[PDB]
């Protein structure tokens, strides 16, 4: 089988810059009689199927802008993106169709660099619906931040919590190149009712000092009831 | 041409995976290689094989004698069958139309190989309040907890609300069930007057839930 090796596993590039990635094959994809290279490039944006970009190593698909350029010959190939745009975020794949089985490179992930953006931090107490079922999930949201690195610490009555939370991070946004992140703390109902202060503390490069959002157990009331308290 | 995939997203180990690709806009007898490709967790992409316009096949030797690709010309469908599956066959499966290069791709079918039983999610509100309001922006959402297998889809207001939505990748909990949240930021001045409903669909369990998310007062 022909082994495809894509050299930069991931790269970060700023909007407007120019970047290149390489695809090396274990055998020549060039057919002498043809003097064509049987190679294709695909772009796979988050949540989507791969999209054909380049074939015959350097022919663009209909609709592919000129800033995508494939080059190389034989066993050495290159995809170049110039005038990088935010929507160029994707995994780029090469594919040989010289021999069977058809084989693909393992992908080059292209991430967009931008200016620092501090997260907006939001906290959500558990619902009465969930508490009735025996569990309390407390959710801390970090919204629309850059870079991806961030630290979330749960404190319950000033005790640091560890091992009882899970984080999830979105793919980079295709318009503003930011990330969002959730951290979910899970306790039994019995454990939840034993404590008062629930706090999410966030550390991030865009925050000159850490940000804490918190609530006290029971301090929230269903919407509509406030006419009885105001 | 349009390629529309269907078939179950959960298969028990040692059983058979069967998927269907429905083609419109082009007859599968007129030309091309009607091709199955799969993408593993971790992004490796593998060519599985094809049936061509004449009904003949070629397969990846890595799939030994486990694979069959067939067709039904009267329905303009072609099919994947993969026998004796294991966790190594958990992947997203794409039907495609190829001619060396692969120009057209289906939407993809997530297939999980597991003995675990299907389970529909519970949906809980992430209620907007002062604790989730910054400036004139409030965040709200839905927690979609304890389902199996992937995937779930989440829309807001039946798809009328898309701006500012973040539907997080699911995480597998220590219980072996998935959970995710979907959140959205909206004008805090809309909380009195705009209804917000998250529409959750878990096709593997035939579970559909609409959850109205109403504000809370926190002080």
């Amino acid at each position: 089988d022909i082994k495809m090796t894509q050299s930069p596993s991931s790269l970060a590039v700023s909007v407007g810059e120019k970047v290149s990635m390489s695809c090396k094959s274990s055998q020549s994809l060039l057919y002498s009689y043809n003097q064509k290279n049987y190679l294709a490039w695909y772009q796979q944006a988050p949540g989507q199927s791969p999209k054909l970009l380049i074939y015959w190593a350097s022919t663009r698909e209909s609709g592919v802008p000129d800033r995508f350029t494939g080059s190389g010959s034989g066993t050495d190939f290159t995809l170049t993106i110039s005038n990088v745009k935010t929507e160029d975020l994707a995994v780029y794949y090469c594919q040989q169709y010289h021999s069977h089985p058809l084989t693909f490179g393992q992908g080059t992930k292209v991430e967009i660099k931008r200016t620092v953006a501090a997260p907006s931090v939001f906290i959500f107490p558990p619902s009465d619906s969930q508490l009735k079922s025996g569990t309390a999930s407390v959710v801390c949201l970090l919204n629309n931040f850059y870079p991806r690195e961030a630290k979330v610490q749960w404190k319950v009555d000033n005790a640091l919590q560890s091992g009882n939370s899970q984080e999830s991070v979105t793919e980079q946004d295709s318009k503003d190149s930011t990330y969002s992140l959730s951290s979910t703390l899970t306790l039994s109902k019995a454990d939840y009712e034993k404590h008062k202060v629930y706090a999410c503390e966030v550390t991030h490069q865009g925050l000159s000092s850490p940000v804490t959002k918190s609530f006290n157990r029971g301090e929230c009331s269903r919407g509509g009831l406030e006419v009885l308290a105001q | 041409v349009q390629l529309k995939q269907s078939g179950p997203g959960l298969v028990k180990p040692s059983q058979s995976l069967s998927l269907t690709c429905s083609v419109t806009g082009y007859s599968i007898t007129s030309g091309f290689y009607w091709t199955w490709i799969r993408q593993f967790p971790g992004n490796k992409v593998e060519w599985m094989g094809y049936i061509n316009y004449a009904g003949n096949n070629d397969y990846n030797p890595s799939l030994k004698d486990r694979i069959s690709i067939t067709r039904d010309t009267s329905k303009n469908q072609f099919f994947l069958k993969l026998n004796s599956v294991t966790s190594e066959d958990t992947a997203t499966y794409y039907c495609t139309r190829g001619t060396g290069r692969i120009e057209y791709w289906g939407q993809g079918t997530s297939v999980t190989v597991s003995s675990a039983s299907t389970k529909g999610p519970s949906v809980f509100p992430l209620a907007p309040s002062s604790k989730s309001t910054s400036g004139g922006t409030a965040a709200l959402g839905c927690l979609v907890k304890d389902y199996f297998p992937e995937p779930v889809t989440v829309s807001w207001n039946s798809g009328a609300l898309t701006s500012g939505v973040h539907t997080f990748p699911a995480v597998l909990q220590s219980s072996g069930l998935y959970s995710l949240s979907s959140v959205v930021t909206v004008p805090s001045s809309s909380l009195g007057t705009q209804t917000y409903i998250c529409n959750v669909n878990h096709k593997p369990s035939n579970t559909k839930v609409d959850k109205k998310v109403e504000p809370k007062s926190c002080d």
